[PDB]
C-alpha cells in the first residue's frame, strides 16, 4: 500500500488499506497512521471521523476534544457536528453544569451547520434537552415555554428534509398548552413557513446529485463531471431562490454554498478564487445601500477566506497569493501586501521568477519607481530566479518612466548573466526591434550571434527574427549574405529544406506565396 | 474663456449666459464694438432629463493647445466645440452615459501635455455632506476623459475613486510637471497618470474624515475651500484662501520630474477674491465682488 | 497611413492587431488606450471576433496603468462577452498574471480550469 502512495499520493485505494489496517492493530499503532491521513486529508470530515471514533473507543478523552479545537472550525461536515453532539452528551453529561454547557452546544451548531438538509435531527435534540431540563414554579415553567418556542420559529424558516415534521410538532405544542391561542400562534407564522416549506423542495434536486463525501483531490472524466454540479450548485444559490433585497442573507448562504464545495474540491484555485470574489462583490454592493460596518465584515471575510487557502490546503499555488494580494491593494492596505509576497518567498521550492515579476508590478504600481527597484534588488539577489523578471523590469522602466537607457542598462544586465537562454534573448530582440533605429537592432543581433553566449543550436527563432527585420529595412545585398551565412550555421539540418525556407523571407503574418497543400510537401514550418 | 482661433489676427471670448448659451465674440477694428462669431442656444427641455431647477451654472474651459473647448451645461451635458469659417458643429457628449457614473460634477479642467483634449473631471458618484461622515467617508472621484474630436469618441482613461469627501475645484498643472492639484477643504493632493497619490493634509480635521493617505504638512494649519489659484510658470501656485491670504504653494520636484513634497510660505494678505490672474510677469489680478478687486506685484527676496 | 486602413478596413480583426502593437511600441500610454477604446466600442469591429483585441488589452493594463483600470476592464470585458466565459473566471484570470511561458500553475492543472493559448 505505501509502494502505491509514492506514484499517487492521493491514492484512495492505497489509502483505504490503511484504513482497513487501522482497526486490526491498536490505538497506540493506529495514531501513526490515522494522523498521517488527517494531516493529508483535512478537510474530509468522514476521515476525521474515523479517528474521533477511534479515539472515543479507547476513552482517551482528552485526546478527542483536542481533536474537536483542531479540526470542527475547518471542517463543515454533517456527521462531525453530530460526533460533536454525541462527544459533549456522553462526557459532560454528569456534571452540574451540564444543562448550561449541553445547551449552549447545540446553540453553536445551529449557527454554523444548522443550514444544513439533513440538520433535522439537530433541531429536535435540543427541543427534547430543553424539556428535559427541569423547572418548577411558573416563572421557571415559562422560561421553558419561551426557549422551546424560540428554537420552533427559527427552524420552521430553514430549509432541509423534514420541515413537515417539525411544523407538525410546533402545531401540537402550541395546542399542547393552550389550544385557544394556538390558532393565531401557528397562523402568524404559516405564511413565511410556507416559503420555506417550497425552497426546500427545490433545495432537494442540485443536493440529492452531489456526493458530500469526497476526499480533496486536486484535478488530473468524473472529477470534472463533478465540479459542474458545484457550479450548478454555486450559481443556483447566486440565482436567489429566497428571492430578496437583502444582500446579507443573499451572501451567507453562497458563502455556506462555498464552505461545503471546499471540503469536497478544496485543492481548486477556482472554488477558493470564486468565493472571495463573491465578497468582494458583496463588499462594494453593500457598501452602497447603507450598510457600512457590514461591508467591512465581508471584506475582511474576503480575505479570510483567501487567508485560508494559502494556510490550510494550497501552500505552494500562486494563483491565490496574488488574488489576495491584489485584494489587499484593491483595499489600499498597502503595508499588509509585502508581507503577502514575502510570505510565499518564504516558501523553498516555487519559481519565485513569477513572483518577482508582480511583486514588482505591484512597487511600481502602488508606491513608485524607487520601490520598484528596491524589489528588483531582491530579484538579482535570489539564486532561484530566472530571465523573466529581467524581461519584465526593463519594460517597466520603458513604459511607465518612460527611460531608454534605464531599460537599456537592465537589458544589458540580463544579457551578462542569462546570454544562454533564447526565451530570454527574443524578448530583448523585440524590444530592440521596435525602437526605430537599424543601427541599434542589428548590433544586438550579430552580439548574440557571433560572442557564442549562447548555444548556436538553439537559436533557431534568433536568426528567425533576423530575417523579418533584414526585410523591412536594409538592401537585398545585406540578405543574401545572410541567407547564404543562416544556412551555414544550420548546414546540418537544412539540406533540402531550401526552398521551404526561403518562404520566410517572404511571407508576411498569414500571407504565404504557395497554397498550404504545396508547402506541406515542401518541408516548411511555422514558429 | 478665451482662445486664439486658426489664424485670427484676435483672441475670441467664450461668454457663457444663463440656462446654457455659449456666445463666441471678438472685438472688431473700424467698427470699436464686439462683433459675435458663433451663437449656441442649448436650453432644449430634453438636455435637462427634466431638472427644471438649472443649479450648476454653464462652464468654459478651453484646450491649452486650442483643439477645442468643453462646456458643462447642466452638470450632465458636455458639450464640446471642437476648433480647426474657423469652427466645426457641436456635440453634447452625455455625461451620466459615460463609464464610472459621473453623475455629480464638482469641476472639470483641460490637463496639460497629451496629444488629445484630455478634461479631467471631478465627480462625487455617491454623495455625502460634510456633516455626514461615519457612513459615507471619502467618495470623490476622477476620470481624465480623452476627447477624440473626429470620431467623436472618449476613452475614460486614468480613474481614481476615493478621494477625501469634501474636495473642491480642480486646477491642471502646467506641462513641465503635469498632472492635476486638487484641493479639498483640509488636504491638497497632487495627481498625475504614472506616479501614486501624494497629498498631505492641512488641519486635523482629517482625522476621522479621511482614509486616503495623508501626510502631515508641517508648520501649516488652514483650509482651503473658497480659495482661488494660478500657476507661476513651473513649480509655484499662488493661492489666495477665504479670508483673503495668499499662499505661494511650492511643489517640491525631483529629478525626474515628479512630485516629492509641498512647500508653503505665508506670504501678503489681501482681498477677498473671487478670481485670480497672471499677467504680465511679476503682476497679479484679485478679481473681487466684495473689495476693491486689485492689481498686486511680487518680487524675489533676497 | 494606419489611420487610412482603419477608416476602411475596421472590422478586420488581424489588422487592428498589427496597428495595436504597433502603437503599443511606440512608448505613449494615452495613445495607445485610446485607440484601444476606439477598435472596442464605435462598432467597426465586431465583438465577437474581438477576443485578441481584448486579449492585447490586459497585456498592456498590466504593464502601465494601476490596479483600479485593471478591474474595471475584467468586469467589462466579462460583460461583452458573457455567454462564453461564465465558468472560465479563474482560467481567465491567468492571463491578467502569465508572463511569455510563466503560468501560477501547473499544466495538469490549467487543464481542467479551462485555459487555452492564444
Amino acid at each position: 500500500a505505501e509502494k502505491k502512495l509514492e506514484e499517487n499520493p492521493y491514492d484512495l485505494d492505497a489509502w483505504s488499506i490503511l484504513i482497513r489496517e487501522a482497526q486490526n492493530q491498536p490505538i497506540d499503532k493506529a495514531r501513526k497512521t490515522y494522523e498521517r491521513l488527517v494531516a493529508q486529508f483535512p478537510s474530509s470530515g468522514r476521515f476525521w471521523k474515523l479517528y474521533i471514533e477511534a479515539e472515543i473507543k479507547a476513552k482517551n478523552y482528552d485526546k478527542v476534544e483536542k481533536l474537536f479545537q483542531r479540526c470542527l472550525m475547518k471542517v463543515l461536515h454533517i456527521d462531525l457536528w453530530k460526533c460533536y453532539l454525541s462527544y459533549v452528551r456522553e462526557t459532560k453529561g454528569k456534571l452540574p453544569s451540564y444543562k448550561e454547557k449541553m445547551a449552549q452546544a447545540y446553540d453553536f451548531a445551529l449557527d454554523k451547520i444548522g443550514m444544513e438538509i439533513m440538520s433535522y435531527q439537530i433541531w429536535v435534540d435540543y427541543i427534547n434537552f430543553l424539556k428535559g431540563v427541569e423547572a418548577v414554579g411558573s416563572y421557571a415553567e415559562n422560561q421553558r415555554i419561551t426557549a422551546v418556542r424560540r428554537v420552533y420559529q427559527r427552524g420552521c424558516v430553514n430549509p432541509m428534509i423534514n420541515i413537515e415534521q417539525l411544523w407538525r410538532d410546533y402545531n401540537k405544542y402550541e395546542e399542547g398548552i393552550n389550544i385557544h391561542l394556538a390558532k393565531k400562534m401557528i397562523e402568524d407564522r404559516s405564511r413565511d413557513y410556507m416559503n420555506a416549506r417550497r425552497v426546500a423542495k427545490e433545495y432537494e434536486t442540485v443536493m440529492k446529485g452531489l456526493d458530500r463525501n469526497a476526499p480533496s483531490v486536486p484535478p488530473q472524466p468524473q472529477e470534472a463531471q463533478q465540479v459542474d454540479m458545484w457550479k450548478k450548485y454555486i450559481q443556483w444559490e447566486k440565482s436567489n431562490p429566497l428571492r430578496t433585497e437583502d444582500q446579507t442573507l443573499i451572501t451567507k448562504r453562497v458563502m455556506f454554498a462555498y464552505e461545503q464545495c471546499l471540503l469536497v474540491l478544496g485543492h481548486h484555485p477556482d472554488i477558493w478564487y470564486e468565493a472571495a470574489q463573491y465578497l468582494e462583490q458583496s463588499s462594494k454592493l453593500l457598501a452602497e445601500k447603507g450598510d457600512m460596518n457590514n461591508a467591512k465584515l465581508f471584506s475582511d471575510e474576503a480575505a479570510n477566506i483567501y487567508e485560508r487557502a494559502i494556510s490550510t490546503l494550497l501552500k505552494k499555488n500562486m494563483l491565490l497569493y496574488f488574488a489576495y494580494a491584489d485584494y489587499e491593494e484593491s483595499r489600499m492596505k498597502y503595508e499588509k501586501v509585502h508581507s503577502i509576497y514575502n510570505r510565499l518567498l518564504a516558501i523553498e521550492d516555487i519559481d519565485p521568477t513569477l513572483v518577482y515579476i508582480q511583486y514588482m508590478k505591484f512597487a511600481r504600481r502602488a508606491e513608485g519607481i524607487k520601490s520598484g527597484r528596491m524589489i528588483f534588488k531582491k530579484a538579482r539577489e535570489d539564486t532561484r530566479t530566472r530571465h523573466h523578471v529581467y524581461v519584465t523590469a526593463a519594460l517597466m522602466e520603458y513604459y511607465c518612466s518612460k527611460d531608454k537607457s534605464v531599460a537599456f542598462k537592465i537589458f544589458e544586465l540580463g544579457l551578462k548573466k542569462y546570454g544562454d537562454i533564447p526565451e530570454y534573448v527574443l524578448a530583448y530582440i523585440d524590444y530592440l526591434s521596435h525602437l526605430n533605429e537599424d543601427n541599434n537592432t542589428r548590433v544586438l543581433f550579430e552580439r548574440v550571434l557571433t560572442s557564442g553566449s549562447l548555444p548556436p543550436e538553439k537559436s533557431g527563432e534568433i536568426w528567425a527574427r533576423f530575417l523579418a527585420f533584414e526585410s523591412n529595412i536594409g538592401d537585398l545585398a545585406s540578405i543574401l549574405k545572410v541567407e547564404k551565412r543562416r544556412f551555414t550555421a544550420f548546414k546540418e539540418e537544412y539540406e533540402g529544406k531550401e526552398t521551404a525556407l526561403l518562404v520566410d523571407r517572404y511571407k508576411f503574418m498569414d500571407l504565404y506565396p504557395c497554397s498550404a497543400s504545396e508547402l506541406k510537401a515542401l518541408g516548411y514550418k511555422d514558429v | 474663456a478665451s482662445v486664439q482661433l486658426a489664424g485670427a489676427k484676435r483672441d475670441a471670448l467664450l461668454l457663457s449666459f444663463k440656462d446654457a448659451k455659449l456666445s463666441v465674440v471678438e472685438y472688431d477694428p473700424g467698427t470699436h464694438d464686439l462683433k459675435t462669431l458663433s451663437l449656441h442656444y442649448f436650453e432644449e427641455p430634453e438636455l435637462r432629463d427634466g431638472f427644471v431647477q438649472n443649479v450648476h451654472t454653464p462652464r468654459v474651459r478651453v484646450d491649452p493647445d486650442g483643439r477645442c473647448a468643453a462646456m458643462l451645461v447642466y452638470g450632465t451635458r458636455l458639450v464640446v466645440l471642437p476648433f480647426r469659417s474657423s469652427f466645426l458643429p457641436s456635440y453634447i457628449i452625455d455625461v451620466r452615459a459615460l463609464d464610472e457614473k459621473l453623475l455629480n460634477i464638482i469641476d472639470l479642467q483641460f490637463l496639460h501635455g497629451y496629444y488629445e483634449p484630455t478634461l479631467l473631471i471631478l465627480f462625487e458618484p455617491n454623495q455625502t455632506w460634510p456633516g455626514r461622515v461615519a457612513v459615507r467617508q471619502d467618495t470623490c472621484s476622477i476620470v481624465a476623459i480623452s476627447l477624440n474630436i473626429t470620431q467623436k469618441v472618449h476613452p475614460v482613461i486614468w480613474s481614481l475613486t476615493s478621494l477625501p469627501f469634501d474636495c473642491t475645484q480642480a486646477l491642471a498643472v502646467p506641462k513641465p510637471i503635469g498632472g492635476v492639484v486638487v484641493f479639498a477643504v483640509n488636504s491638497l493632493l497632487y495627481l498625475n497618470q504614472s506616479v501614486p497619490p501624494y497629498g498631505v493634509a492641512l488641519n486635523s480635521l482629517t482625522t476621522g474624515t479621511t482614509a486616503f493617505p495623508l501626510r502631515t504638512q508641517e508648520g501649516v494649519r488652514i483650509t482651503l475651500d473658497c480659495a482661488q489659484a494660478t500657476f507661476i510658470s513651473y513649480d509655484k501656485m499662488v493661492i489666495s484662501l477665504k479670508g483673503g491670504e495668499i499662499y505661494v504653494l511650492t511643489l517640491i520636484t525631483d529629478g525626474m520630474r515628479s512630485v516629492r513634497a509641498f512647500h508653503f510660505d505665508k506670504a501678503a494678505a489681501s482681498v477677498l477674491t473671487t478670481s485670480m490672474v497672471t499677467m504680465e510677469p511679476g503682476y497679479l489680478f484679485l478679481g473681487s465682488r466684495l473689495g476693491n478687486s486689485l492689481l498686486l506685484k511680487y518680487t524675489e527676496k533676497l
